[PDB]
């Protein structure tokens, strides 16, 4: 598979996988802003936000930092799961309005 | 150099030494006992400069400031005169507060005497939670100052 | 019961919100005791305050009413018996400055972040101590 | 009169308020009045006759 | 709170989100699909060719 | 430019923020500017790139909810966590500053939030309005961490 992707930080990264800070490549604030709130309503995270560098380059960071209940790596692959469903209920409450009309 | 066109900024040099340092589980000290902690340190700065006369030797410790024999500096030794009769000036505020808030206000050091009158036992806690409690004066908290 | 540092009832006295829209300065006047009083900020858009009208002012400290290396804040969980959990506006914040208003008046100042208290008493507030955390504890 | 007998949430209030740019008698002279125009200590003087 | 941004002559308030757990003590709001499509609703207005609206 | 942030006119920050770096410092820090743990989170996470480690300090609204106010946020772009060794303390003047009843009233019970206080690298009063951190004054905030 691909690697130019989501790549941690390891200069600005905990011992342990509780605080971490990664990097997306080609993404801009389409998905910084929508990933930001599904991993707020986890109760166990902390801290979560992001930014974009400098406009000219193309990357996002997003950085997460959570209590010691769960590593944060795991916490957003558990987010980044979480709007894949998100993106499901509003399709099937909307194509099936389309449908009835 | 900082405002005032002093090198100082006695006001903030203050406070920056009094947070650094700022335990209320230390014990604290006296006003004639931070006098001396403070001449322990400034006091051999002043002995390494030697004050010679116009002529090779030295000049008798009596009639110094005759306008005669300045030397090469003078505001050297007035500036460890000018943190020397600044800090003073907290001194005789805590003197100042102890002397109306019923405890013996001393300022001057006592003599080879009882050592350790210690009023502690002498008013009732509610005056050694009064002193204490408004502001105090740590050890450390003017090795750190000057 | 061991954490409350300070408890009494005053009446305030009035609202000035002056050139502000969020945030506006309180008096206060007790009722009980007839030397003490302060000056406060109160958030009235979840608080409302009229003037002359009674209160409870409660300074206490380490409101878990008896008794994880992340050197972060974390909140209480849902089901957790506490102190303040009948009153209805709390608050946080530091002292900073001791001094004396005159013979045996001193005051007392804390600083919520910004958001200032100026009281005085006559050492009937000798509990409080130039400690790092104390809250206020406030029902209506 | 302006600085207190104008509301908050002012943009030449608040910007007049922080030293960021411009002073109370800058927006003075937008609002109320411009004041007489000196000529190198002179109030204009005389062109002709 | 009544998710309702105030307006007013000069200013409008609590335009932010406050819909996570962690903003008061009692932490309600908590992720729940089931109890968000029990909520999540389409409405369709007027829809033809070349042009569309619709409530979410 | 590390070498030349002050003048050798006169020894003053010359480097500063300008004539808008200042309003945008100064709408956070006024006083009726509230917010969350998750808005807090996002202004936090612009200051720096996702990289530096951040510790939250406790809210100052907790009972009805947990609301910060818009001076933390403004503190810890100073001191972003305990491994950062900048700690300062500080007093000055704002470019208005209506005074209070000015003698039984301090400086910093003035009418607006004023005189602007800062102990242990938090704020604790006043706002930042080209005195506190601008340029032109020698007691600037950005003066004292170099």
């Amino acid at each position: 598979p691909d690697r130019e992707k989501i790549k941690l930080l390891t200069q600005a990264t905990s011992e342990d996988g509780t605080s971490a800070s990664f990097q997306i490549v080609e993404e801009d604030h389409t998905l910084g802003n929508a990933l930001r709130y599904v991993i707020m309503k986890n109760p166990d995270v902390e801290f979560c936000g992001y930014s974009i560098p400098h406009p000219s380059e193309n990357l996002l960071n997003i950085r997460i930092q959570t209590y010691g209940e769960t590593t944060a790596v795991d916490a957003l692959q558990k987010g980044l799961k979480d709007l894949m469903d998100l993106c499901d209920v509003v399709e099937s409450k909307f194509t099936e309005k389309i449908k009835s009309m | 150099m900082e405002g005032n066109a002093q090198p100082v900024n006695f006001n903030r040099s203050w406070d920056h030494a009094y947070n650094i340092t700022f335990n209320n589980q230390d014990k604290g000290l006296l006003p004639y006992a931070i006098m001396e902690t403070a001449n322990e340190i400034l006091g051999p700065l002043e002995e390494r400069l030697v004050r010679y006369d116009n002529s090779g030797c030295l000049v008798k410790r009596e009639d110094l400031n005759k306008a005669e024999y300045v030397d090469q500096y003078d505001a050297e030794r007035d500036f460890y005169h000018s943190l020397r009769e600044y800090i003073n000036g907290k001194a005789t505020a805590l003197a100042n507060l102890r002397k109306s808030r019923g405890m013996l206000g001393l300022l001057e050091p006592p003599a080879k005497e009882l050592q350790g009158i210690d009023p502690d036992e002498t008013v009732p806690d509610n005056v050694k939670t009064s002193v204490s409690q408004l502001y105090r004066i740590s050890e450390k908290s003017v090795r750190k100052f000057l | 019961m061991s954490n409350t540092l300070f408890d009494d009832i005053f009446q305030v006295s009035e609202v000035d919100p002056g050139r502000y829209n969020k945030v506006c300065r309180i008096e206060a006047a007790s009722t009980t005791q007839d030397q003490c009083k302060l000056t406060l900020d109160i958030n009235v858009e979840l608080f409302p305050v009229a003037a002359q009208d009674s209160l409870t002012v409660t300074i206490a400290s380490s409101l878990n009413l008896e008794d994880s290396a992340t050197r972060s804040w974390r909140p209480p969980q849902a089901g957790d018996r506490s102190l303040a959990d009948d009153y209805d506006y709390v608050m946080y914040g530091t002292a900073y400055k001791f001094e004396e208003v005159s013979k045996d008046l001193i005051a007392v100042y804390y600083s919520f972040g910004g958001l200032l208290m100026r009281l005085e008493g006559n050492y009937r507030n000798l509990n409080n101590l130039k400690q790092e955390n104390a809250y206020l504890l406030i029902r209506r | 009169v302006c600085i207190n007998e104008l509301d908050n949430w002012n943009a030449p209030l608040i910007m007049a308020t922080c030293g960021s740019k411009g002073s109370t008698l800058n927006v003075s002279q937008m609002v109320a009045v411009v004041g007489q125009q000196i000529i190198s200590g002179n109030r204009v003087p005389d062109g002709f006759q | 709170m009544s998710n309702i941004v105030g307006i007013e002559y000069n200013r409008v308030t609590n335009t932010t989100s406050t819909d996570f757990p962690g903003f008061s003590k009692d932490a309600e709001n908590e992720w729940n699909v089931e109890k968000f499509k029990k909520d999540f609703e389409v409405n369709i207005s007027s829809l033809d060719a070349r042009e569309a609206n619709f409530d979410l | 430019v590390k070498n030349n942030l002050l003048t050798p006119k006169s020894g003053e920050p010359i480097i500063a923020a300008t004539q808008d770096f200042i309003t945008g410092s100064y709408l956070i820090s006024h006083k009726d500017s509230f917010y969350d743990r998750a808005t807090l989170t996002q202004l936090l996470s612009m200051m720096s790139d996702g990289i530096e480690h951040f510790d939250i300090p406790p809210p100052a609204i907790m009972k009805p909810y947990y609301l910060w106010t818009g001076k933390q946020v403004f503190s810890l772009l100073i001191k972003p966590n305990h491994n950062s060794p900048v700690v300062i303390n500080l007093d000055a003047k704002n470019k208005v500053f209506v005074p209070p009843k000015s003698k039984s009233l301090p400086n910093e019970m003035s009418q607006n939030d004023g005189f602007v206080i800062i102990r242990g690298s938090q704020i604790l009063s006043g706002v930042m309005d080209k005195s506190v951190l601008g340029d032109g004054k020698k007691h600037s905030v950005f003066y004292t961490i170099l």
